[PDB]
């Protein structure tokens, strides 16, 4: 398949579509919903590009990148002005309801959130109003909750029932008042539960273990082990 | 508590042989000459010291010999390059005794900011040293107090009145680090100044 | 159009004399954010093109850098030549008011490059370092030695496989270069260091490593006819820091203080072209509240480099008095920094899209009281020394030369002004709003003497006291940080308060900002001469390259083209007269 | 040399020893350490130390900004916390041996914990006394910035500071509530 992306002519799989497309060559699309092994639902409408009907267009349409699929002469642009106020509207949506809560909080300098606020330019908030809170539930010794830093990308869910069949993890309530977690206190019974510290982008579900004894990611010592 | 160069040995310190000594110490004290030796920015505050404003003087070291031979006090202020540490320990080493090492500022002390492969980290590593200044650059009053930490450091120290008769070696006092002395008054400072005015 | 923006230069007149003489196959145009034409030259054609642009109607006069850079780790090369190495020379065409950046691709196995000496003479030093860092061979070089390193040094430190980190300690080695050292005078040979001729009547001197002055501790070794040199050449290396490995290390917030400590009198000087390449390398335009601000600060800092200048030379001649007048007038300067930036010598206070704090409340007022103490005192030094006949019998006609060997030599600063070319980065090329600041350019009749460079720096220092007096009265109120989101760090209480500028705050000052990957370039005027960052950004948060041009190199690469043939105390007063550090030299 | 030279040479030697002979009878600049204590701006980079919130308990998270920001890498620290939620610091400790006094620690802090104050007396007879820990650094009040509590903005809950009771947030809602 043949797509241009900014006046830039790149062949990819008609297969696949255009976040993932895009994502393989390189190129910088905000994204919180879609996880590769887990496809694409459209939730946190961030992954937005302008596409044009042929080369002679100008107008276009803010569509999903994760739900359009990457067809043969497709025109899309990333860094167009609209696209990208959009998506650092979408970043600032999901930031009037965070807790001011990046030096305590286990993901910082790991987060997803972090990495697309920054990448989408959002630094100034005018947003004035309170924020939502929610209590937090006990998953037992190795998952931490911290439903306050949720925003809402329904990962946790998908990976948890959709993938993983996990039958005790769960969204509820509607609106802005949605909470992801347990329907009651105790320990995640999934064998795959642990996976939700990288799944969330954000930093509800996180590593106790690690919690115990944190360091962040940039004061660690990696090695490939097995 | 001491400790001894030719170990840990207790003060032996007749009442007219520590007067001598005494008064011994408190003419090397009183008189510190040091080396014009320039290494970096710390020897640009080390002559800062030594102008009118700051005034080394009235502690009677301001005499400022050009030839080591001549120097009681070698200041190291500057980075110990490489290709300048050989010619460190050759000034240290055409030193006579009594002589004593303030290393002032990062650099001098354990290498700073400059963990890089041409530089050697502290002055230490090599030559022995008796007063270390924080700062980068330590502020001139700062150079002022490590030559009084030398002072008090040079006054309760057992040197040789003559190599005729006594004991050889040195015997220089384990001090009271300035660490737990001051972290009584430290400690309980409780309302600065707020960044935004003068 | 934004002045950060990236640009090819097309349009510039060079490109297209350079097309009708050599044809549009033979070199290709890179489009940065230096500002200037980078043009990919072909190795075999560097020495016409660089005599094509020696012979053009308004030509390239004066050669301004040449580096190297490994380029091996370099990712984002698009629209670039095939290049394991690289060589750049920067070129500077005063009457044209213009400069290009001429890049010569190298693969890893064939590094030479033919030298550049035979057109400019500072390429000796430039190739010299080259070489010493990179490995870069220069075929035809007189004396192709290491400059910053010993000669017994394995590696080339600014390669990207060598490691910057500090090695072992160990007193095998430096005892061994302690015996080196005493068998040095016994063991030396003229033919290593380049001399010729060692007829039984010339004897050889060093100068000594240590030496008793702020201008640092260095050696020049001296080939005498009895009191007359015929012959010198500078022994340099001696204070290197690693600083441009040291910039490939840090990040880009965490570099500042590295920056200060190129040259330590010159401290926001210093900070001021690598914050503006940043800035460039960002998409940021500071407001114009931070322009005075940085105009302001440079400008303290200079007025506190030029008295030191003028006091040491004073001293060095021989009148020990007004430097400690001097120093208690760097201290009133001291206590404005103090109060400003909360640091004296080092500030660390620029900020990549602004400054770390506001002015104080109380600043304008210790302004008001430094600007009514100097005159007074810098007519006191002035009438006490700088008048007095037996300085100026030590200084006047002591290491003289014309505008060709300042152009020739890369000579910048008071001298090439005294000169009487009147080249200053701050009118040609303006920077930090200093468009908007009515000061003049002090200049020479043609000889650049001793005392000719001293009066000039007073005469900068009296332009200086002019724009601190327009930074004072004329101070805009505003932000003291760019509302870019790539302002480091993010503006305090925002941050405290703010989760998206807290989520800014904690991603920058933990992995740094990251720069989109461009090329960009600063040139500034330092406070002892013509001071630039050239840095390429890989997209990460790091400096891929950074290269810091230095004044103090040239001028002592000039030192034995005008030495030659003076006395020993002609060489010590052209020392004082030359306002250089040894940190500026060797970096 | 000529005579008028050496007129005017010995009119300026002259001048001089008259300019010398009136500084001599000017007034002093010499400050008087340490017998008069050194004025110091207050934002003089000087010692560092570690603060506390007005309400009397350390400001340090331990969230490891300032050990990253450091250009020396000359502080280590470990996080602990207590049984109702807080962060601190296990251990703390500075090399002021390394350390070059640049307030990038103090400007990368998000709760205002580490400052460095306007103190510059810090010399030390052994290099290991340098290594300053916690029990040297943490003070007994807030330092430069006398009111910021970072957990009173966080959301966070801690003792003494349960959900919804931060700055500019609202009440936790169930999601079991009646209300639409
Ligand atoms: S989840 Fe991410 S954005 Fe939210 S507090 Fe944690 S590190 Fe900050
Ligand atoms: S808890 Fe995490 S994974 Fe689940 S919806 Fe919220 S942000 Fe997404
Ligand atoms: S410690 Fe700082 S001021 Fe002193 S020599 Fe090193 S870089 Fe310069
Ligand atoms: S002042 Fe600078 S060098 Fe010292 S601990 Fe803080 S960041 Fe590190
Ligand atoms: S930046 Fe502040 S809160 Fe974070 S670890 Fe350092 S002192 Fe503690
Ligand atoms: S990634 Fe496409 S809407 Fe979420």
């Amino acid at each position: 398949a043949t797509i241009h992306v900014d006046g830039k002519e790149y062949e990819v799989n008609g297969a696949d579509n255009l976040l993932e497309a895009c994502l393989s060559l390189g190129l910088d699309i905000p994204y919180f919903c879609w996880h590769p092994a887990l496809g694409s639902v459209g939730a946190c409408r961030q992954c937005a590009v302008k596409q044009y009907q042929n080369a002679e267009d100008t107008r276009g349409r803010l569509v999903m990148s994760c739900m359009t699929p990457a067809s043969d002469g497709t025109f899309i642009s990333i860094d167009d002005e609209e696209a990208k106020q959009f998506r650092e509207s979408v970043v600032e949506w999901l930031m009037t309801n965070h807790p001011h809560d990046c030096p305590v909080c286990e993901e910082g300098g790991n987060c997803h959130l972090q990495d697309m606020t920054v990448m989408t330019g959002h630094s100034f908030r005018r947003y004035r109003f309170t924020k939502r809170t929610h209590r937090n539930q006990d998953l037992g010794p190795f998952i931490s909750h911290e439903m306050n830093r949720c925003i809402a990308c329904y990962r946790c869910v998908r990976y948890y029932k959709d993938y993983a069949d996990g039958t005790d993890l769960g969204v509820y309530g509607a609106h802005d008042n949605v909470y992801f977690g347990r329907p009651e206190d105790g320990t995640l019974e999934s064998e795959f539960s642990g996976n939700l510290v990288e799944i969330c982008p954000t930093g509800v579900f996180t590593d106790k273990t690690h919690s115990e004894r944190y360091n962040r990611k940039w004061d660690m010592q990696f090695a490939p082990s097995i | 508590d001491y400790t001894l160069t030719r170990e840990i040995v207790t003060d032996p310190l007749n009442v007219f042989m520590g007067k001598l000594n005494d008064m011994v110490n408190w003419g090397r004290k009183n008189s510190i000459w040091p080396y014009n030796f320039g290494l970096s920015c710390c020897y640009v505050e080390m002559v800062t010291s030594f102008t009118a404003v700051h005034d080394v003087a009235r502690f009677g070291a301001e005499v400022l010999r050009a030839s080591p031979r001549q120097a009681d006090l070698m200041v190291v202020a500057g980075t110990c390059f490489t290709k300048m540490a050989p010619v460190i320990q050759r000034l240290y080493d055409q030193m006579l005794e009594p002589k004593w090492v303030i290393s002032m500022g990062a650099c001098a002390n354990s290498g700073g900011m400059y963990d890089i492969y041409s530089v050697v980290q502290g002055v230490d590593k090599f030559i022995p040293v008796d007063v270390y200044i924080p700062g980068c650059p330590p502020r001139p009053e700062a150079y002022m107090q490590a030559l009084m930490l030398l002072q008090e450091s040079i006054g309760k120290e057992r040197r040789p009145l003559s190599w005729v008769v006594g004991d050889q070696g040195v015997y220089r006092a384990n001090m009271q680090s300035e660490r737990e002395r001051k972290r009584g008054e430290r400690i309980a400072v409780t309302n600065l100044r707020t960044p935004d005015e003068i | 159009e934004p002045a950060w923006q990236t640009r090819d230069h097309l349009d510039d007149p060079v490109i297209g004399e350079l097309r009708n003489r050599f044809g549009p196959d033979a070199f290709t145009v890179q489009a940065t954010r230096t500002g200037v034409p980078v043009v990919w030259i072909k190795r075999e054609q560097l020495l016409e093109v660089g005599d094509f642009l020696k012979k053009l109607p308004k030509p390239y006069v004066m050669l301004f850098d040449l580096h190297g850079m490994d380029e091996r780790l370099r990712t984002h090369r698009e629209g670039l030549p095939a290049a394991d190495f690289s060589v750049f020379y920067h070129l500077i065409s005063i009457d044209r008011n213009r400069d290009i950046m001429l890049k010569v691709a190298l693969a890893e196995n064939d590094l030479h490059v033919p030298t550049f000496t035979k057109l400019f003479p500072n390429a000796n030093w430039y190739e010299r370092e080259t070489w010493d860092l990179f490995g870069i061979t220069f075929d035809g070089h007189p004396n192709l030695r290491r400059i910053m390193m010993p000669q017994t040094w394995k590696g080339h430190p600014l390669r990207k496989d060598y490691p910057a980190r500090a090695t072992e300690f160990s007193p095998f080695e430096l005892t061994k270069a302690k015996q080196d050292l005493e068998m040095e005078a016994l063991t030396f040979k003229p033919e290593e260091w380049g001399m010729k001729r060692g007829n039984e009547d010339f004897m050889f001197l060093n100068l000594g490593p240590n030496h008793p002055s702020a201008h640092g501790a260095f050696r020049i070794v001296l080939q005498l006819d009895g009191e007359e040199i015929v012959d010198c050449v500078p022994d340099i290396g001696y204070h290197h820091r690693g600083a441009e490995k040291m910039g490939e290390r840090q990040s880009w917030h965490s570099y500042i203080p590295y920056t200060d400590r190129i040259e330590y009198l010159g401290g926001c000087v210093n900070e001021m072209p690598y914050v503006l390449a940043v800035e460039k390398l960002a998409g940021i335009t500071v407001p114009d509240r931070v322009n005075v601000i940085r105009v302001m600060l440079s400008e303290l800092f200079r007025i506190n480099s030029h008295l030191l200048y003028i006091s040491t030379f004073i001293q060095d001649v021989g009148a020990m008095t007004p430097v400690f007048f001097a120093f208690t007038d760097r201290q009133k300067i001291y206590d404005l920094v103090e109060a400003i930036t909360g640091f004296r010598m080092h500030p660390a206070w620029f900020r990549i899209g602004g400054v770390a704090h506001d002015l104080p409340r109380g600043w304008d007022r210790l302004l008001r009281e430094f600007l009514d103490w100097m005159p007074k005192r810098l007519a006191s030094y002035e009438k006490a020394a700088l008048q007095n006949t037996i300085l100026k019998g030590r200084s006047q006609g002591v290491a003289a030369y014309g505008a060709k060997e300042a152009l020739e030599w890369g000579t910048t600063g008071a001298g090439l002004r005294a000169t009487g070319i009147d080249f200053d980065v701050r009118k040609a090329r303006p920077y930090s709003g200093y468009e908007n600041f009515d000061f003049e350019i002090p200049v020479g009749g043609g000889v650049s003497d001793c005392y000719t460079r001293v009066m000039l720096k007073v005469e900068e220092l009296r332009q200086s006291l002019r724009i601190l007096e327009q930074c004072l009265n004329n101070m805009p109120e505003g932000p003291f940080k760019a509302d870019h989101p790539l302002t480091t760090p993010p503006p305090k209480e925002r941050t405290l308060q703010h989760i998206e500028t807290l989520i800014t705050h904690f991603l920058q000052v933990s992995w740094g900002p990251v720069m989109p990957a461009n090329e960009s370039f600063q040139m500034i005027e330092a406070t002892k001469g013509i001071n630039s960052y050239y840095l390429t950004s890989d997209g990460s948060t790091m400096s891929y390259r950074t290269r810091v041009r230095t004044p103090s190199f040239a001028h002592l690469q000039q030192i034995p083209a005008a030495i030659r043939g003076s006395l020993v105390s002609d060489l010590i007063v052209y020392l004082g007269s030359i306002d250089f550090v040894m940190s500026d030299v060797d970096r | 040399m000529t005579l008028k030279e050496l007129l005017v040479g010995f009119g300026t030697q002259v001048r001089s020893i008259w300019m010398i002979g009136l500084h001599a009878f000017a007034k002093r600049e010499t400050r008087m350490y340490p017998e008069e204590p050194v004025y110091l701006p207050p934002r003089y980079r000087g010692r560092i130390v570690l603060t506390r919130d007005p309400d009397g308990e350390e400001r340090c998270v331990a969230c490891n900004l300032c050990a990253v920001a450091c250009p020396v890498g000359c502080i280590s620290l470990q996080k602990a916390e207590t049984k109702d939620g807080r962060w601190y610091p296990e251990f703390f400790r500075i090399n002021f041996s390394r350390c070059i006094f640049c307030g990038l620690c103090e400007e990368a802090c998000p709760t205002t914990a580490i400052q460095l104050t306007p103190d510059f007396e810090m010399g030390e007879y052994k290099r290991q006394d340098l290594v300053y820990e916690k029990e040297d650094l943490l003070i007994s009040g807030p330092g430069k910035y006398p009111e910021y509590n970072f957990y009173r903005m966080a959301g966070m809950a801690i003792d003494g500071k349960d959900k919804g009771e931060a700055e500019n947030e609202a009440k936790p809602i169930d999601v079991k509530s009646l209300l639409p």
